[PDB]
RNA sequence: GGGCCUGACUGCGAGGCCUGCAAGCCGAGCAGGGGCGAAAGCCGGGCCUAGUGAACCGGUGGUCCCGUGUGGAAGGGCCAU
RNA sequence: GGAUGACCCCAGGCGGUAGGGGAGCGUUCCCGAUGCCGAUGAAGGCCGACCCGCGAGGGCGGCUGGAGGUAAGGGAAGUGC
RNA sequence: GAGGGGUUGUGGCGUGCCUAUUGAAGCAUGAGCCGGCGACUCACGGUCGUGGGCGAGCUUAAGCCGUUGAGGCGGAGGCGUAGGGAAACCGAGUCCGAACAGGGCGCAGCGGCCGCAAAGUCCGCGGCCGUGGACCCGAAACCGGGC
RNA sequence: CUGUUGGGAAGCAGCGCCAGAGAGGGUGAAAGCCCCGUAGGCGAAAGGUGGGGGGAUAGGUGAGGGUACCCGAGUACCCCGUGGUUCGUGGAGCCAUGGGGGAAUCUGGGCGGACCACCGCCUAAGGCUAAGUACUCCGGGUGACCGAUAGCGCACCAGUAC
RNA sequence: GGGGGGAACCUGGGGAACUGAAACAUCUCAGUACCCAGAGGAGAGGAAAGAGAAAUCGACUCCCUGAGUAGCGGCGAGCGA
């Protein structure tokens, strides 16, 4: 099964390494939404950024 | 419910086609089989997916092709039955030829054979080869490719 | 989602087992068509006018006697030749799928338990293979003969005193068939045989 | 007893996935050195049955 | 009638004519490497319609696909004729 | 129309060989049947101007016959001259 | 016993039955008459159609155990799940080709997770085909061994 | 068991009884309890069988090291002519052999589809060997088998009369 | 000790033709019908100079399957491990 995250919260005022794991998922600006993997390096990052994330499993 | 209420369902037994058994029932006489001829006669006619008539056939005058063979026969050699990534999502963990031909998916004295249609899953697969399209699919959702020999 | 009657001592309990509510009569009608044509003997035979006793002689010229032509007379045109398309020995049995027999038998029961007909035991009171032993039994078990019974019990005997009666019919579990159940008014079963029969439709 | 292949029909035709029976186009064994290059490149390929004929040959194939 | 030439192409082939089948026929266009022309273009034999023969079996050139435990070889397959 | 083949109303079709389809009748046998019909008369036979069915047929009655027959609903064929 | 049965004088109309044929009452075939016997079946495989079971799966063969008109076990194997190529081989593709060109043959459920349906497959039934003598009867002949 | 109709009861009626026996066939008609049976049980002095149980007997039995003695002959092997096998001369091997030539004893020989090499398999030219398998003159059991033109050619004095 | 008999069954030694190929010769029918010798309640076969690719199996006989596969074939009809 795979992952489509979408950004909906902004990452202002949030720690740098929150900022970065955008930067790992590829999610640059709001509502853009990209198809991942649901691999555990995957998932690991959007469990980071979950409460700025919003995730439905697409398989 | 006892005896005398079992039925088939409707259409589920049919008469039979009866011939030759008076004007009334529309196959009196000839017994459907019209008038006098090769095909009219007990034994009928020569076998009408092949013979026309005494003319070259149709399958005859089309050529042949390819290799048929020769004494001893068939060439021992290893035989290759794939099997695509749709048909491993009902699986966890391992996945071998062994349980592969448990759940009816693989055929026995077939090698493994992993093909790309549809999605891989974060799955160890241990296979007798993939096709590159299963390769890079398998790596890329997490899974293990293991080859054999 | 059945409630099947149990006697014993200790009351007319309520047992419950999950039998089909969808009884599908054709299926049942396919299992003992299958159950009767399988026991079939299939011993009727004829001969032809290639088994018939008589030598392949022409009787008598092809032309010029004025008769109809002729060749043998085992031919089937004649009083005593040969029979023309005459049954041959046959086996008429094949194979039911599993799936079918299975679970036609669970139908066949669930039929009885729709009705009330299907009564389970715990065990036979005072019957030892007497079958006035198992008279008095059946008739302070509500069974007084006024409707044909398929008892079901591993039990020797019980079958041993219930089986000469006209209207029982005897069975040890794994003998258990549509056609039995059906051709009997009511269900009679131990509970070690309703085990057996939980253990045949799964 | 049980169908037997008719195996001048294996030898020569396919039945394809949906059905089609294929076959190779006929007259280049021989007499080829007048024919032209589009005679020979399109008689080198495979063609498709009319179906009174594959429905035939279909029925010679009982098991492939 | 003359000049230069070999398209009397290789790999394909949209769409059709004809038609019981199998055949037979016409074919733009794309690619390879060309010929003629300043060029627009033309060229996959010949003004056209006859000048022909399905398959099986075998020959020859190529290809290097199969090679009966393995490497070869025998013998086949495939392309051409 | 009414909900279903419950029946009714309206309109149209309904010559037929080869031949395709459909719906039925009857014969032998099995399940139903440890039943049921039967000496107050089984089957079969001979009548009938009677009833039901389009028809194949099925009843009813009288006579003969003297011991067998077998329903509703299904099953299988040595099934109709 | 306002109806019905039997009979048939007169009047009207009126070319037997079957077979074969372009066409028969036909002066074309067959049949004296009556009764009884007498011709489209069965096995295995195939192919459609159909009634059910299960469904990315479906199904067991021999046999084993039970029964004594009881059913069960048994997964060996078979069909299906992937095609294209003479093949090596590759694979949702593949083959021809120099081609990433063109072309052949291939690839993709209805509903509010459960229902409904469905590839497929198993069994029953039915039509037709193949193999058998294959709807029944009929040669003249051929061969074998004897008389 | 009794009564009743009837030539006859086993039919109908009253009251009973058995059942490890309600398979069936009889008895003047239609009988679980009248007869023969059926369920369940028992039976061989004599002959046959005895594949099972027991007991005899025949036969069965190491390790190194050395020696290179033996290991199935008109055989193997090759060639010619055939057969067998799925193999119809095919690239034609394998197993068999009518003709000709003709070895060796394990460092011997045959095979793995011409052939060669490599790698393996196997031990020819002496013999025997239960069980599982086939058939049905004979006996019994059982039929959605026939019912006297049917079923065997024969239900009967039939392989007869002719 | 042999001889001769025995319904089929069995082994061995010899061995057709109609037919099918819509003619026919190779091929088929078929090592079938039949003749002959022998066997016994059975007969044959049987303890690898096997199989053939499993780096494997392990006498023979018989059923199922493998499989109408592999192949054979005027590469026809068909035959068929
Ligand atoms: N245990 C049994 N097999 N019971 C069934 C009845 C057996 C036998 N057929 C009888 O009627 O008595
Ligand atoms: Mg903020
Ligand atoms: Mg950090
Ligand atoms: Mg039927
Ligand atoms: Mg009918
Ligand atoms: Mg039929
Ligand atoms: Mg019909
Ligand atoms: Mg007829
Ligand atoms: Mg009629
Ligand atoms: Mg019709
Ligand atoms: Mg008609
Ligand atoms: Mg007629
Ligand atoms: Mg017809
Ligand atoms: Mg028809
Ligand atoms: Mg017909
Ligand atoms: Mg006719
Ligand atoms: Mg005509
Ligand atoms: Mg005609
Ligand atoms: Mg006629
Ligand atoms: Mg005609
Ligand atoms: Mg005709
Ligand atoms: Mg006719
Ligand atoms: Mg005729
Ligand atoms: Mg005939
Ligand atoms: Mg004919
Ligand atoms: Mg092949
Ligand atoms: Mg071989
Ligand atoms: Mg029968
Ligand atoms: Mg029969
Ligand atoms: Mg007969
Ligand atoms: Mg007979
Ligand atoms: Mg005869
Ligand atoms: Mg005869
Ligand atoms: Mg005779
Ligand atoms: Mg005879
Ligand atoms: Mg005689
Ligand atoms: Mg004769
Ligand atoms: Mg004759
Ligand atoms: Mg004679
Ligand atoms: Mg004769
Ligand atoms: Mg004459
Ligand atoms: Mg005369
Ligand atoms: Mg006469
Ligand atoms: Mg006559
Ligand atoms: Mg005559
Ligand atoms: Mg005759
Ligand atoms: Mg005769
Ligand atoms: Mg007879
Ligand atoms: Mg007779
Ligand atoms: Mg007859
Ligand atoms: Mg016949
Ligand atoms: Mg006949
Ligand atoms: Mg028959
Ligand atoms: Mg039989
Ligand atoms: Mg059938
Ligand atoms: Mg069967
Ligand atoms: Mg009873
Ligand atoms: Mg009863
Ligand atoms: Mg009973
Ligand atoms: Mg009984
Ligand atoms: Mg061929
Ligand atoms: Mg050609
Ligand atoms: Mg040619
Ligand atoms: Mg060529
Ligand atoms: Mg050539
Ligand atoms: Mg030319
Ligand atoms: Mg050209
Ligand atoms: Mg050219
Ligand atoms: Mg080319
Ligand atoms: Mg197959
Ligand atoms: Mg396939
Ligand atoms: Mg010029
Ligand atoms: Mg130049
Ligand atoms: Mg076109
Ligand atoms: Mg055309
Ligand atoms: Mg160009
Ligand atoms: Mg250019
Ligand atoms: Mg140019
Ligand atoms: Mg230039
Ligand atoms: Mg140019
Ligand atoms: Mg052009
Ligand atoms: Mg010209
Ligand atoms: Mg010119
Ligand atoms: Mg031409
Ligand atoms: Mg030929
Ligand atoms: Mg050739
Ligand atoms: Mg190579
Ligand atoms: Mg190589
Ligand atoms: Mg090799
Ligand atoms: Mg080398
Ligand atoms: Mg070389
Ligand atoms: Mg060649
Ligand atoms: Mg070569
Ligand atoms: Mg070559
Ligand atoms: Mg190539
Ligand atoms: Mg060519
Ligand atoms: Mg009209
Ligand atoms: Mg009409
Ligand atoms: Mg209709
Ligand atoms: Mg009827
Ligand atoms: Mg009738
Ligand atoms: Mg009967
Ligand atoms: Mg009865
Ligand atoms: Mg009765
Ligand atoms: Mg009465
Ligand atoms: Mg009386
Ligand atoms: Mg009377
Ligand atoms: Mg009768
Ligand atoms: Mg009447
Ligand atoms: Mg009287
Ligand atoms: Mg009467
Ligand atoms: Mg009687
Ligand atoms: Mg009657
Ligand atoms: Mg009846
Ligand atoms: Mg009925
Ligand atoms: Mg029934
Ligand atoms: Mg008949
Ligand atoms: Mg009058
Ligand atoms: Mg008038
Ligand atoms: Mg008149
Ligand atoms: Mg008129
Ligand atoms: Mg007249
Ligand atoms: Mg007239
Ligand atoms: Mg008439
Ligand atoms: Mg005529
Ligand atoms: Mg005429
Ligand atoms: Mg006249
Ligand atoms: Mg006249
Ligand atoms: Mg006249
Ligand atoms: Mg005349
Ligand atoms: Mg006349
Ligand atoms: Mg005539
Ligand atoms: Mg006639
Ligand atoms: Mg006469
Ligand atoms: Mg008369
Ligand atoms: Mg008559
Ligand atoms: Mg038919
Ligand atoms: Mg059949
Ligand atoms: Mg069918
Ligand atoms: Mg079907
Ligand atoms: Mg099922
Ligand atoms: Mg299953
Ligand atoms: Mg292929
Ligand atoms: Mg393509
Ligand atoms: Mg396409
Ligand atoms: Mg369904
Ligand atoms: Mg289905
Ligand atoms: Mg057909
Ligand atoms: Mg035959
Ligand atoms: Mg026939
Ligand atoms: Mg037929
Ligand atoms: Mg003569
Ligand atoms: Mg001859
Ligand atoms: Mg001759
Ligand atoms: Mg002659
Ligand atoms: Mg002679
Ligand atoms: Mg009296
Ligand atoms: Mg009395
Ligand atoms: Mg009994
Ligand atoms: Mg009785
Ligand atoms: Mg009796
Ligand atoms: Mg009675
Ligand atoms: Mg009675
Ligand atoms: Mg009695
Ligand atoms: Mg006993
Ligand atoms: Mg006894
Ligand atoms: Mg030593
Ligand atoms: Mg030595
Ligand atoms: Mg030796
Ligand atoms: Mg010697
Ligand atoms: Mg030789
Ligand atoms: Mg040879
Ligand atoms: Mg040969
Ligand atoms: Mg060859
Ligand atoms: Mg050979
Ligand atoms: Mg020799
Ligand atoms: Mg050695
Ligand atoms: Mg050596
Ligand atoms: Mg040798
Ligand atoms: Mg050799
Ligand atoms: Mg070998
Ligand atoms: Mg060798
Ligand atoms: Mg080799
Ligand atoms: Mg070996
Ligand atoms: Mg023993
Ligand atoms: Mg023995
Ligand atoms: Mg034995
Ligand atoms: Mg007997
Ligand atoms: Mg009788
Ligand atoms: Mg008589
Ligand atoms: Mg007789
Ligand atoms: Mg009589
Ligand atoms: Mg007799
Ligand atoms: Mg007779
Ligand atoms: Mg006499
Ligand atoms: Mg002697
Ligand atoms: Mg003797
Ligand atoms: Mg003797
Ligand atoms: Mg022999
Ligand atoms: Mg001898
Ligand atoms: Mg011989
Ligand atoms: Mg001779
Ligand atoms: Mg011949
Ligand atoms: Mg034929
Ligand atoms: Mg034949
Ligand atoms: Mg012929
Ligand atoms: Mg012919
Ligand atoms: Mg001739
Ligand atoms: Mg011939
Ligand atoms: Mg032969
Ligand atoms: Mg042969
Ligand atoms: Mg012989
Ligand atoms: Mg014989
Ligand atoms: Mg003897
Ligand atoms: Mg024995
Ligand atoms: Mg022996
Ligand atoms: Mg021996
Ligand atoms: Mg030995
Ligand atoms: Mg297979
Ligand atoms: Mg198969």
């Amino acid at each position: 099964p795979r992952l489509k995250v979408k950004l909906v919260k902004s990452p202002i005022g949030y720690p740098k390494d929150q900022k970065a794991a955008l930067k790992a998922l590829g999610l640059r600006r709001l509502q853009q939404e990209r198809v991942l993997e649901d691999t555990p390096a995957i998932r690991g990052n959007v469990e980071k950024v979950a409460h700025l994330v919003r995730v439905e499993v697409v398989e | 419910m006892k005896l005398s209420d079992l039925r088939p369902n409707p259409g589920a037994n049919k008469r039979r086609k009866r011939v030759g058994r008076g004007p009334g029932s529309g196959h009196g006489k000839t017994a459907t089989r019209g008038h006098k001829g090769q095909k009219s006669r007990s034994g009928g006619l020569k076998d009408p997916r092949r013979f026309e008539g005494g003319r070259s056939t149709t399958l005859m005058r089309l050529p042949k092709r390819g290799m048929q063979g020769q004494v001893p026969g068939e060439i021992k050699r290893p035989r290759y039955q794939g099997v695509n990534l749709k048909d491993l999502a009902r699986f966890e963990g391992e996945v071998t030829p062994e349980l592969l031909v448990r759940a009816g998916l693989l055929k026995k004295g077939y090698r493994l054979k992993i093909l790309g249609e549809g999605e891989a899953k974060p799955l160890k697969v241990v296979a007798h080869a993939f096709s590159k399209s299963a390769l890079e699919k398998l790596k890329a959702a997490g899974g293990e490719p293991v080859l054999l020999e | 989602v059945y409630q099947i009657p149990v006697l014993s001592p200790s009351g007319r309990r309520e047992l419950a087992a999950d039998l089909p509510a969808e009884i599908n009569p054709h299926l049942l009608w396919e299992v003992v068509r299958w159950q009767l044509a399988k026991r079939r003997r299939g011993t009727a035979s004829t001969k032809t006018r290639g088994e018939v006793a008589y030598s392949g002689r022409k009787i008598w010229p092809q032309k010029h006697t004025g008769r109809a032509r002729h060749g043998d007379i085992g031919a089937p045109i004649f009083v005593g030749g040969g029979v023309v398309f005459g049954p041959k020995p046959r086996d008429y049995s094949y194979t039911l799928p599993k799936k079918v027999r299975k679970k036609g038998l669970a139908m066949a029961v669930a039929d009885r338990a729709r009705e009330g007909k299907l009564l389970l035991v715990e065990a036979f009171a005072g019957v030892n293979g007497k079958t006035k032993e198992f008279l008095a039994w059946a008739k302070e078990a509500g069974l007084d003969g006024s409707e044909s019974v398929l008892l079901v019990t591993g039990n020797e005997l019980v079958r041993r005193a219930a089986r000469n009666l006209p209207w029982v019919v005897t069975l040890a579990p794994e003998g258990l068939n549509v056609y039995d159940i059906v051709r009997t008014e009511r269900l009679v079963m131990d509970l070690d045989a309703w085990e057996v029969f939980q253990n045949r439709i799964g | 007893p049980k169908m037997k292949t008719h195996k001048g029909a294996k030898k020569r035709v396919k039945i394809t996935a949906s059905g089609k029976v294929v076959a190779m186009k006929t007259g280049k064994r021989h007499l080829n050195w007048q024919k032209s290059g589009k005679e020979i490149r399109q008689k080198g390929r495979k063609f498709v049955l009319a179906k009174p004929e594959a429905e035939r040959i279909k029925l010679l194939l009982p098991y492939e």
